[PDB]
Order: C-alpha cells, then sequence, then structure tokens
C-alpha cells in the first residue's frame, strides 16, 4: 500500500503507506497524492530516504548509522523537517 | 533528585562507543553535579572502575547532543557476576529528522550568524536552543 | 538480506526494499502492482546495463551495504508504448541553491 507525494518542482514520489504517515502533516494532508508547493524534490526525495531509515533503525539493536545531510541542503531540508513534524 | 549512590561497591564497566561521535562520558556526582570524564573517540573501548549505583550519561563532546547507552539515556553500573565487566553500549540515537538537520545546521553557522538566516524565528530559537545536560537532568527529573 | 531502492523513470520515483536473492522479473511485478504496467512492458537498467530478469538483485551489483535505507540505489525504468521501448529516461532532482554566505 503506497502514496504519492509530489515536489514542487513536479517530481513523484511513491513511498509505502505507513513509510508516509510517519508526519503527522502528511497524515493529515491524506485525511492518495499529496502535492508540495514549497518543497523541492530535492529536499523531498532526502525526506523519502529519512522514513526508510528511520523505520528500518528505530528500536533496533545494529549499530545506527549517521543520517547524511549534505550542506547545500541542510537549510531546506530543516524547513521541511519543522513542517512535516519529523 | 538524580544523582549516584555512595555505595563504595566496585562495578567495572566497559564504556564501548559503536557511534561515529567523539564521546563525552559525565558521571552525576553525589550531589547531582555532572562530571565530565576523559572522552572515547569513535569505535574505541575503555575499561573503567565505577560502582554500583553510580549514574553515568553520554554526550557528543562536541556539540553535546543527546547519545543512548544499552538503548536508554542513563546507565547505572550492576553487580559484576562471575567477574565480568557490565558492557555499556553507546550508540547513536534515530534522531528525528529535525534534531538531525538543527545539528547540521549548528556544525555550519557561528551562533552569531543563527538570526541572519532566513526562516521563522522559532527556527533561529530552536538552533540556539543547544543540546543542554541541565535541561536533560531536569527532564529526567 | 534487504536492499533499499529508488526506481525511477522521467519524474516517477519509487522507494521500496527487496531481497538481495530476489530477481529483476520479480522487482518488475513489484512496479506492475504500483504503476499498472506488466514486466513485459518495462526494461529495468543498472546505469545503461539493461538487467536480466532471471539475475538476482545481488548478481546485478545491489547489495544491502551499497543499497541502504538512508542512500539508495537507483534502478532506472523504462516503458514500451506499444509496439517499442521509450529510450531509459531520468529526470534529474532539482539543484539546492547557492550556500548562505553565512554557511
Ligand atoms: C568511591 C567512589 O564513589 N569514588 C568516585 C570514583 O572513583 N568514581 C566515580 C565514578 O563511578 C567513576 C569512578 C572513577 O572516577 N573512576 C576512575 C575513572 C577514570 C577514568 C575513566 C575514564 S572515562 C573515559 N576514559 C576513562 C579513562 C573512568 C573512570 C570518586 C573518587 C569520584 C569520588
Amino acid at each position: 500500500m503506497y502514496v504519492k507525494l509530489i515536489s514542487s518542482d513536479g517530481h513523484e514520489f511513491i513511498v509505502k503507506r505507513e513509510h508516509a504517515l510517519t508526519s503527522g502533516t502528511i497524515k493529515a494532508m491524506l485525511s492518495n497524492e499529496v502535492n508540495f508547493r514549497e518543497i523541492p524534490s530535492h529536499v523531498l526525495s532526502k525526506v523519502c530516504m529519512y522514513f526508510t531509515y528511520k523505520v528500518r533503525y528505530t528500536n533496533s539493536s545494529t549499530e545506527i548509522p549517521e543520517f547524511p545531510i549534505a550542506p547545500e541542503i541542510a537549510l531546506e531540508l530543516l524547513m521541511a523537517a519543522n513542517f512535516l513534524d519529523c | 533528585v538524580l544523582r549516584s549512590v555512595n555505595s563504595r561497591e566496585p562495578s567495572q564497566v566497559i564504556f564501548c562507543n559503536r557511534s561515529p561521535r567523539v564521546v563525552l562520558p559525565v558521571w552525576l556526582n553525589f550531589d547531582g553535579e555532572p562530571q565530565p570524564y576523559p572522552t572515547l573517540p569513535p569505535g574505541t573501548g575503555r575499561r573503567i572502575h565505577s560502582y554500583r549505583g553510580h549514574l553515568w550519561l553520554f554526550r557528543d563532546a562536541g556539540t553535546h547532543d543527546g547519545l543512548l547507552v544499552n538503548q536508554t539515556e542513563l546507565f547505572v553500573p550492576s553487580l559484576n557476576v562471575d567477574g565480568q565487566p557490565i558492557f555499556a553500549n553507546i550508540t547513536l540515537p534515530v534522531y528525528t529528522l529535525k534534531e538531525r538537520c538543527l545539528q547540521v545546521v549548528r556544525s555550519l553557522v557561528k551562533p552569531e550568524n543563527y538570526r541572519r538566516l532566513d526562516i521563522v524565528r522559532s527556527l533561529y530559537e530552536d538552533l540556539e536552543d543547544h543540546p543542554n545536560v541541565q535541561k536533560d537532568l531536569e527532564r529526567l527529573t | 538480506m534487504d536492499v533499499f531502492l529508488m526506481i525511477r523513470r522521467h519524474k516517477t520515483t519509487i522507494f521500496t526494499d527487496a531481497k538481495e536473492s530476489s530477481t529483476v522479473f520479480e522487482l518488475k511485478r513489484i512496479v506492475e502492482g504500483i504503476l499498472k504496467r506488466p514486466p513485459d512492458e518495462q526494461r529495468l537498467y543498472k546505469d545503461d546495463q539493461l538487467l536480466d530478469d532471471g539475475k538476482t538483485l545481488g548478481e546485478c551489483g545491489f547489495t544491502s551495504q551499497t543499497a541502504r535505507p538512508q542512500a539508495p540505489a537507483t534502478v532506472g525504468l523504462a516503458f514500451r508504448a506499444d509496439d517499442t521501448f521509450e529510450a531509459l529516461c531520468i529526470e534529474p532532482f532539482s539543484s539546492p541553491p547557492e550556500l548562505p554566505d553565512v554557511m
């Protein structure tokens, strides 16, 4: 079961519904495509990788790697994270 | 309230840093004051002498970001069974994406310039609200 | 062993995982479930290389330590419009702006 997250520049990211629901804001926008007028693809792609990361490593015994964020996207990703509450 | 108990009962412990951070161990003394101890580089360990009922937490030595120890915030040495030391596995938490973003921005922008950033006041306040051992100690209490 | 992937065509990107032991054709079934196009109307690629249905993802170089949750590996996808397959086309993501002076 999947949902579609669409960036400001029209990139369509298709992710597991349960991964998207990680975000309280997306849960709200779904209550199954969501458009993000302010989030470009180079940020939303990273947001999607975070879902996968969080779901994979939450309450896991195996050692946890650092979630990587390039300096050039950090400010925009901060803003999206704040909006999406995660 | 949160303080080590003065048990005087030895307990040997392995601090094992399974994080990519430089680790600052912090012992909470008998008055509840945080006492810093020597740091651990990434992937290193130290066999150390502590005591039963003592309280420890662990931070990024550079930024004071919170780390986990055996999957929780506080580590209390227990009785050594059959002479074996207690293992204290220090790891990264799964940070929220917001907290991770704040870490990276904090690492790139001097505090003098957080206000120069083009973001909502509340994000400026989140940046300025640095990970803080005192706040955490109050919270934990 | 789980591998974490982005299956990408034009401006479509599918985040999913699969087993290292699973096949290229089985990944086409996954895409079929999501985009409603049968395996015979799909080509999957690793960079410019056309992947063969019978091969495992691991054989095609998608391994658990390179196709990671926080940095998934990319699989290209091309559709057959009727008689012949379009060329492989993946729209790049947008460019981040210049770092502000204070960064
Ligand atoms: C009886 C008692 O409670 N003693 C205390 C004590 O010995 N403590 C408090 C903690 O339980 C740890 C222990 C102590 O200070 N052990 C010596 C020690 C020295 C270095 C280190 C570390 S931490 C990272 N690297 C090293 C070498 C750990 C322990 C003091 C002397 C501080 C009042």
